[PDB]
């Protein structure tokens, strides 16, 4: 039934709104300057970073920035976890499988949602209270600079798809419920949940993007691309805490990356 | 993965 598929899409969207403070709609309302509340503080260099410390936080710089990305990711993992628990059937899955789905899915989701806060010139940080330029981040000394850039590279391509929060809510759910993650114990229940979410995504895209028949197929490929994107991320990261003495990694992040073959 | 475990069970 198509009616139930729309009810599901709406349920996911509502849960998405409850789990993620800054939505793509609100992000772009700020990015384009259509909002009335205080625009974000722009950080484009060492000097500006220093000045905006109080407006974003409630080689020491490159490391300082890296640390910021770590704290945001930790927060993001928790927000995504709350979202996952709202997907029908998820909390009833074997608990270790839930852990596995999150372990291999969080970073792909982080990349996806990160795009919502980015444009070609920069990224919104601190719930939209700050804006750090892409060129400033890309200029960070090795190997940090090449750690930031790929996220923008992906975002530019992904945002060309013009998905909205309603599209994204289902897209993210589909990714989390991937029955082929390494080490899953009970595959079938996960595959059945995903099959239904995929049908929900297909209908959502057909109705919401009537003039772009290729969208569903492209998102499926994007899901495959995200895995390759995440592997490269994990590598470049394991070389930082491998070539930077002064580099501590948050426990939660160490857990996710550990044994992430 | 006890941390992910804990987050999955709270709330
Ligand atoms: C999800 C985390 C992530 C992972 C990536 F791989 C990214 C690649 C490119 C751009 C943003 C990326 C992000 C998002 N980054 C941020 O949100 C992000 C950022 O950005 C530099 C720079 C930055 O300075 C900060 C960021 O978020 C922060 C939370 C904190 O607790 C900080 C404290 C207290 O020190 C910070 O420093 C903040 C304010």
């Amino acid at each position: 039934e198509s009616a139930d598929l729309r009810a599901l899409a709406k349920h996911l969207y509502d849960s998405y709104i409850k789990s993620f403070p800054l939505t793509k709609a609100k992000a772009r309302a700020i990015l384009t300057g259509k909002t009335t509340d205080k625009s974000p503080f722009v950080i484009y260099d060492m000097n500006s970073l220093m000045m905006g410390e109080d407006k974003i936080k409630f080689k020491e710089v490159a490391i300082r920035i890296f640390q910021g990305c770590q704290f945001r990711s930790v927060e993001a993992v928790q927000e995504i976890t709350e979202y996952a628990k709202s997907i029908p059937g998820f909390v009833n899955l074997d608990l270790n499988d839930q852990v596995t789905l999150l372990k291999y899915g969080v970073h792909e989701i982080i990349y996806t949602m990160l795009a919502s806060l980015m444009n070609k010139d920069g990224v919104l940080i601190s719930e939209g209270q700050g804006f750090m330029t892409r060129e400033f981040l890309k200029s960070l000394r090795k190997p940090f600079g090449d750690f930031m850039e790929p996220k923008f590279e992906f975002a530019v391509k992904f945002n060309a798809l013009e998905l909205d929060d309603s599209d994204l809510a289902i897209f993210i759910a589909v990714i989390i419920l991937s029955g082929d993650r390494p080490g899953l114990l009970n595959v079938k229940p996960i595959e059945d949940i995903q099959d239904n979410l995929l049908q929900a995504l297909e209908l959502q895209l057909k109705l919401n993007h009537p003039e772009s028949s290729q969208l569903f197929a492209k998102l499926l490929q994007k899901m495959t691309d995200l895995r390759q994107i995440v592997t490269e991320h994990v590598q470049l990261l394991q070389v930082i805490k491998k070539t930077e003495t002064d580099m501590s990694l948050h426990p939660l992040l160490q857990e996710i990356y550990k044994d992430l073959y | 993965h006890k941390i992910l475990h804990r987050l999955l069970q709270e709330g």
